[PDB]
């Protein structure tokens, strides 16, 4: 049975413009394990992005944490783009500092 | 307090001529302490806690050999499963298992666990008695019979009551600085209008460890269960976790709402309010 | 410490 990934985009530390931090994209609740995850800065794929090793939850679903070092600003826009077999097209979730 | 040791294992066949992938991850509570992976090109791709590195090569080599041998068992399991389910050898399929033990604060065994899933659906599990199997699917009756003839429950039970508990107690001591320390959440409450009649109150919890937490919203001391929006607990990437609970409240009635935060790291639970 | 599993599904 296939399960569609849940996606959360958020900072490691409370977001403060001009302060160094980490931008995270948490992809979870998916099955099977193959997935494509991109972090976007103003719609452009971020190059220096690290990720955790393939793991899973008590309900058997897989999870990965994708992360990048960044300094948030007022003008800069961040998002996470995910592709998986359960999705007809890639899913984009924007970084909302309030979520 | 209480503690758990769990191994989360995966064996996956791959498309075409691709070699199957095998992974075993060990946790004490929410802390990953070891990782074995057939995709690993060096020890860097099999990370381990400093208190595991200190066990030296006797420990590492013995666990690496066990992982290598368990991988041979899983290869046969994947082949048997495609036979039970009348599936082609060409497909990619996933076998997973979770097993281990829970101990109380005194180190005494509370519960053993050993569950298996196939293609993300429960397959077979050891009952709480650690003496019998529960079969989730018709096909698991075949496995159950083979495992009854081979006395597998007795062997799994010996590991769960013995080796699992002894090693969990050892890791709790060697890794005490990180495993026995509970980090309380850092909290705050935000306000977000939605309309001229309503606003969102969001109660935040950051920097906490372990992942287990309870975030509730109350109106005049009464629980708002049906109307509270709770995000899935998420990792911060520094061993800590994050979560929030939100409620849609009428404009002007914010003073009637309080957020209740329960976490093992808190000396006493918190009662929070929006503070403009 | 890993458990050794020998009996397949």
């Amino acid at each position: 049975i296939q399960r569609t990934p849940k996606i959360q985009v958020y900072s490691r530390h409370p977001a403060e413009n001009g302060k160094s931090n980490f931008l995270n994209c948490y992809v979870s609740g998916f099955h099977p394990s193959d997935i494509e995850v991109d972090l976007l800065k103003n719609g452009e794929r971020i190059e220096k992005v690290e990720h955790s090793d393939l793991s899973f939850s008590k309900d058997w679903s897989f999870y990965l944490l994708y992360y990048t070092e960044f300094t948030p600003t007022e003008k800069d826009e961040y998002a996470c783009r995910v592709n998986h077999v359960t999705l007809s097209q890639p899913k984009i979730v924007k970084w909302d500092r309030d979520m | 307090g209480s503690h758990s040791m769990r191994y989360f294992d995966t064996a996956m066949s791959r498309p075409g001529r691709g070699e199957p992938r095998f992974i075993s991850v060990g946790y004490v509570d929410d802390t990953q302490f070891v990782r074995f992976d057939s995709d690993a090109a060096s020890p860097r791709m099999e990370p381990r806690a400093p208190w595991i590195e200190q066990e030296g090569p006797e420990y590492w080599d013995r666990n690496t050999q066990i992982f290598k041998t368990n991988t041979q068992t899983d290869r046969e399991s994947l082949r048997n499963l495609r036979g039970y389910y009348n599936q082609s050898e060409a497909g990619s399929h996933t076998l997973q298992s979770m097993y281990g033990c829970d101990v109380g604060p005194d180190g005494r065994l509370l519960r053993g666990h050993n569950q298996y899933a196939y293609d993300g659906k429960d397959y077979i599990a050891l009952n709480e008695d650690l003496r019998s199997w529960t079969a989730a699917d018709t096909a698991a009756q075949i496995t159950q019979r083979k495992w009854e003839a081979a006395r597998v429950a007795e062997q799994d039970r010996a590991y769960l009551e013995g080796t699992c508990v002894e090693w969990l107690r050892r890791y709790l001591e060697n890794g005490k600085d990180t495993l026995e320390r509970a980090d309380p959440p850092k909290t705050h409450v935000t306000h977000h209008p939605i309309s001229d009649h309503e606003a969102t109150l969001r109660c935040w919890a950051l920097g906490f460890y372990p992942a287990e937490i309870t975030l509730t919203w109350q109106r005049d001391g009464e629980d708002q269960t049906q109307d509270t929006e709770l995000v899935e607990t998420r990792p911060a990437g520094d061993r800590t976790f994050q979560k929030w609970a939100a409620v849609v409240v009428p404009s002007g009635e914010e003073q009637r709402y309080t957020c209740h935060v329960q976490h093992e790291g808190l000396p006493k639970p918190l009662t929070l309010r929006w503070e403009p | 410490e890993l458990r050794s599993r020998y009996w397949a599904i």
